[PDB]
């Protein structure tokens, strides 16, 4: 199964307080509208990093 | 009539400055370019250069006088050539 | 626990001890003329106390 | 100490200026804080959850306002922007 | 990510919701581990 | 319609916008 993972998974990238400011940085993140799996199981590779949900009851 | 026309004249101006502000961009512009040019002047200051660390302070705190020259002479060059290409942008823009 | 080991380990299998929640006083270890040579590159001798 | 030029030190982050109690509010995690422009704004002090608002101590340049030595040795002096309860 | 930082978050909500929501990190762990795969108990 | 300690200090206009407009 596959979804577009619409706007998630950006993450403070580092410790230091800002307000209003628009900051521009480059690390590891979850591109926009990506292809992101959805399982049910099975062992998955880490191949830089992984923005793993979840939706239980 | 011709009063009634320069008043009317008038209100349009009134209405189409309050309205259309995208006029002021003469005044608007030069303010951005000294804004821009400040940032860039500021930003400038948080670069290496070259050096191994862009704080002053971490580089005295943290070397021998001899090592920390040769980094303090590269942070001086950067930071002495990013004001100097500020200073030389003002005096252009200032003759223009 | 790091200077003072009993032994080290084979040059191509080199272990690394990491050190953590210390109040480390580099004097001891830097007026200490057991070691051959201080080459620090990031830092100064005198300054890591 | 607050509410002087204070020549602060945390975990070697040093530097001068106004250490003031601040209302940055942090997530826990977070050390220090900036503005538009990148500039150390804050610490956590290792020995308290404290943060607290920095502002350099006021510098500003001086100015000699002087009627020609020709007809005085009289001056007057400007310090340029300060608060001058602070000369 | 690597090194090994585990941000998290958490909402509710009622297959993936259109949204927004940044990542408040929780746990750091220094140890240095050579990791290239990984999965999910249950 | 018309809209940091680092040595950046910015002296004032010596007409002020009242004198300006005076
Ligand atoms: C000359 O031009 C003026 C302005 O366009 C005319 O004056 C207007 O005429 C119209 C229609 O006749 C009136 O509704 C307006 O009230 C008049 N005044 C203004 C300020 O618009 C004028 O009729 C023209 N011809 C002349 C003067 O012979
Ligand atoms: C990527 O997403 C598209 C939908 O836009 C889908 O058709 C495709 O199968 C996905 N990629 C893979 C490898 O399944
Ligand atoms: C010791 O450090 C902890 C960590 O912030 C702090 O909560 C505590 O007040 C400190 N106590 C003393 C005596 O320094
Ligand atoms: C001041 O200047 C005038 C010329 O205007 C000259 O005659 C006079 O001697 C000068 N005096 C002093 C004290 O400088
Ligand atoms: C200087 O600061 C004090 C303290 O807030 C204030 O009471 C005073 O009015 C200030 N003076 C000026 C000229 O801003
Ligand atoms: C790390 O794990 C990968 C996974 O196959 C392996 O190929 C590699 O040899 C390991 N060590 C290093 C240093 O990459």
């Amino acid at each position: 199964a596959y979804t577009n993972s619409f706007t998630r998974g950006v993450y403070y990238p580092d410790k230091v307080f800002r307000s209003s400011v628009l900051h521009s940085t480059q690390d590891l993140f979850l591109p926009f509208f990506s292809n992101v799996t959805w399982f049910h199981n099975p062992v998955l590779p880490f191949n830089d990093g992984v923005y793993f949900a979840s939706t239980e009851k | 009539l011709i009063a009634n026309q320069f008043n009317s004249a008038i209100g349009k101006i009134q209405d189409s400055l309050s309205s259309t502000a995208s006029a002021l961009g003469k005044l608007q512009d030069v303010v951005n370019q000294n804004a821009q040019a400040l940032n860039t002047l500021v930003k400038q200051l948080s670069s290496n250069f070259g050096a191994i660390s862009s704080v002053l302070n971490d580089i005295l705190s943290r070397l021998d006088p001899p090592e920390a020259e040769v980094q303090i002479d590269r942070l001086i060059t950067g930071r002495l050539q990013s004001l100097q290409t500020y200073v030389t942008q003002q005096l252009i823009r200032a003759a223009e | 626990e790091v200077f003072n080991a009993t032994r080290f380990a084979s040059v191509y299998a080199w272990n690394r001890k990491r050190i953590s929640n210390c109040v480390a006083d580099y004097s001891v270890l830097y007026n200490s003329a057991s070691f051959s040579t201080f080459k620090c590159y990031g830092v100064s001798p005198t300054k890591l106390n | 100490v607050k509410n002087k030029c204070v020549n602060f030190n945390f975990n070697g982050l040093t530097g001068t200026g106004v250490l003031t109690e601040s209302n940055k509010k942090f997530l826990p995690f977070q050390q220090f804080g900036r503005d538009i422009a990148d500039t150390t704004d804050a610490v956590r002090d290792p020995q308290t959850l404290e943060i607290l608002d920095i502002t350099p101590c006021s510098f500003g340049g001086v100015s000699v306002i002087t009627p020609g030595t020709n007809t005085s040795n009289e001056v007057a002096v400007l310090y340029q922007d300060v608060n001058c309860t602070e000369v | 990510k690597n090194y090994f930082k585990i941000y998290s978050k958490h909402t509710p909500i009622n297959d993936l919701p259109q949204g927004f929501s940044a990542l408040e990190p929780l746990v750091d762990l220094p140890i240095g581990i050579n990791i290239t795969r990984f999965q999910t108990l249950l | 319609k018309v809209t940091k300690f680092n040595g950046l200090t910015v002296l004032p206009p010596l007409l002020t916008d009242e004198m300006i407009a005076q």
